[PDB]
DNA sequence: GGGAGTAATCCCCTTGGCGGTTAAAACGCGGGGGACAGCGCGTACGTGCGTTTAAGCGGTGCTAGAGCTGTCTACGACCAATTGAGCGGCCTCGGCACCGGGATTCTCCA
DNA sequence: TGGAGAATCCCGGTGCCGAGGCCGCTCAATTGGTCGTAGACAGCTCTAGCACCGCTTAAACGCACGTACGCGCTGTCCCCCGCGTTTTAACCGCCAAGGGGATTACTCCC
């Protein structure tokens, strides 16, 4: 794994805060979201990675993620 | 509290080097720290109301691959 | 004699073909398609009306949906004119060709 | 003629609930006939979704609302679950 | 006497609850939730016939024609999230040129 | 081939529609092409959906069905 | 004495063809503006090294809550009567498409 | 730069066809009752989730520094747009053969 596993969990439990107190969670459960969000980031990457070869350059953008999400159908 | 400064700088440079970009600028750490963010808001409500259905307080991961079947 | 500049009919077009909703492909050349390519699969094959007209808004969309990511996808590479490697990649980002 | 069934008088009746002074024609009833269709048919099938994985046998009012809630976006949703939870108090209330 | 009166709506309850029967969704079927779908029907095309006769007024016009329900969805964001993978027949698309094309002199 | 009757004017109109204003000569080819990818495609699926429903004549159901299975639901033709 | 095989048909829609004709695709050519290649520069990014910090591993302690079993009671399946909403056929008149003349409003260039 | 000029909105008249009310049937929604079992609720067990502490050491932070390339400018040439003119096939309207599932009569058998 690439990300971290404790600043990754105190993550979600920050982004689970807002929407019901008291939450519990399952290890299982933060390892399949560490594992879906890796390859999430990864496909995105490649993407991106796509779409600045095809501006005629090396180092990705910004213009670049918003080209790959707004081709690829998210907002 | 301003917990999404975890997601380091080297860990998204071994993201991007695992998808095989080369050169990184310094505004897309801050980009790819809003699209974490905003996929993990998409499958955590999900997976929070798939737990509240079952009248249970600990998400299960069940709940989570049910929540990313919902995505797909 | 008078001459427009290269490009105000181009605008004209755009506006007039984006207020308007009437299919642009012909009915015709689109009913001998569907036979041609229905022969194919299964002989002694029949059509509806309403099932070409239903093949003829599925593809006025699809097409419509296309070019205005090969638009993005020009303009992102500092261009105004539209190339076939345009339509590669957006057809590529939608994940449509592995 | 064989006997179709459709939405078509109670859209019309809606309509005229909210717009007195509005009509429609047959391509837009035959859009609005489909779009409540398929609705009905995501909410359905994801409420039996939802009875199977908590092994269940009966659709409620709580799987409507628990798809509703998923399928919804927004204040959309809050506001429909908001509608049904009086439409439902009001019918059981009722004598 | 009908449901539909008793649950103070205007889409049909019965009808519902027969197509929840007819379609083997489950083996068995509740009592409210037919009405609470029916309230869900009723309020979504209570929003889109909003819209829809709002851009009809705006067009000048009488009847609702495919062209102002296209122009409804489009522009709320959450009808255009809601049917983000549904084409309208005989609707048209948005008025939108990208600000580069524009013959800047 | 019957692929040559979608012109070169109707891809322009197509094209126009989109908000596309410059165009360049072999677009149109690649157009034609994944169009009749798509067409192949849908219409494989509508000749499989009527031959498991035992009718030797498809209608505009089958193929609302043949859309909704792709994920590209359309409204208005009785779906 | 009633159920069943065979044929004509009244439609219902599909496919093929035949003549006119007319909008409309197709071909051609000037030329202008945009795609593409090359170069200069200067700044932002990769690499290296000291250094700090917090993740990871282990270990213990405690308890909320998943998970399973028992009992029963309210709730939904189901059947006969029945009757009012909801289907289909029919008729009409107003809304909208269209033609035509006119005033208004972008666009080019001297 | 303002007039020429071509496109575009606006207003009035015509007409035609389908949106929408009305009548009549009919059949599926509603009432009422019976019966079997699905899950509501309590209670018990005991797993695993959370809190806390301490040590170690790889990972990250911050800064110096070289230099690679992103971006702006300039030049070239070429290829697609605007418009005029020629050919062509879509379209409309009609006509006819015919596949096809339900609608009748005509006749036969246990």
């Amino acid at each position: 794994l690439l990300i971290r596993k404790l600043p990754f969990q105190r993550l979600v439990r920050e982004i689970a805060q807002d929407f019901k107190t008291d939450l519990r969670f399952q290890s299982s459960a933060v390892m399949a979201l560490q594992e879906a969000s890796e390859a999430y980031l990864v496909a995105l990457f490649e993407d991106t990675n796509l779409a600045a070869i095809h501006a005629k350059r090396v180092t990705i953008m910004p213009k670049d993620i918003q080209l790959a999400r707004r081709i690829r159908g998210e907002r | 509290r301003d917990n999404i400064q975890g997601i380091t700088k080297p860990a998204i440079r071994r993201l991007a080097r695992r998808g095989g970009v080369k050169r990184i600028s310094g505004l897309i750490y801050e980009e790819t720290r809003g699209v974490l963010k905003v996929f993990l808001e998409n499958v955590i409500r999900d997976a929070v109301t798939y737990t509240e259905h079952a009248k249970r307080k600990t998400v299960t991961a069940m709940d989570v691959v049910y929540a990313l079947k919902r995505q797909g | 004699p008078h001459r427009y500049r290269p490009g105000t009919v181009a605008l004209r077009e755009i506006r007039r073909y984006q207020k308007s909703t009437e299919l642009l492909i012909r009915k015709l050349p689109f009913q001998r398609l569907v036979r041609e390519i229905a022969q194919d699969f299964k002989t002694d094959l029949r059509f509806q009306s309403s099932a070409v007209m239903a093949l003829q808004e599925a593809s006025e969309a699809y097409l419509v949906a296309l070019f205005e990511d090969t638009n993005l996808a020009a303009i992102h590479a500092k261009r105004v004119t539209i190339m076939p490697k345009d339509i590669q990649l957006a057809r590529r980002i939608r994940g449509e060709r592995a | 003629k064989t006997r179709k069934e459709s939405y078509a008088i109670y859209v019309y009746k809606v309509l005229k609930q909210v717009h007195p002074d509005t009509g429609i024609s047959s391509k837009a009833m035959s859009i609005m006939n489909s779009f409540v269709n398929d609705v009905f048919e995501r909410i359905a099938g994801e409420a039996s979704r939802l009875a199977h994985y908590n092994k269940r046998s009966t659709i409620t009012s709580r799987e409507i609302q628990t798809a509703v809630r998923l399928l919804l976006p927004g204040e959309l949703a809050k506001h429909a679950v908001s509608e049904g939870t009086k439409a439902v108090t009001k019918y059981t209330s009722a004598k | 006497k009908t449901r539909s009166s008793r649950a103070g709506l205007q889409f049909p309850v019965g009808r519902v609850h027969r197509l929840l029967r007819k379609g083997n969704y489950a083996e068995r079927v509740g009592a409210g939730a037919p009405v609470y779908l029916a309230a869900v029907l009723e309020y979504l095309t209570a929003e889109i016939l909003e819209l829809a006769g709002n851009a009809a007024r705006d067009n000048k016009k009488t009847r609702i024609i495919p062209r102002h329900l296209q122009l409804a969805v489009r522009n709320d964001e959450e009808l255009n999230k809601l049917l983000g993978r549904v084409t309208i027949a005989q609707g048209g698309v948005l008025p939108n040129i990208q600000s580069v094309l524009l013959p800047k002199k």
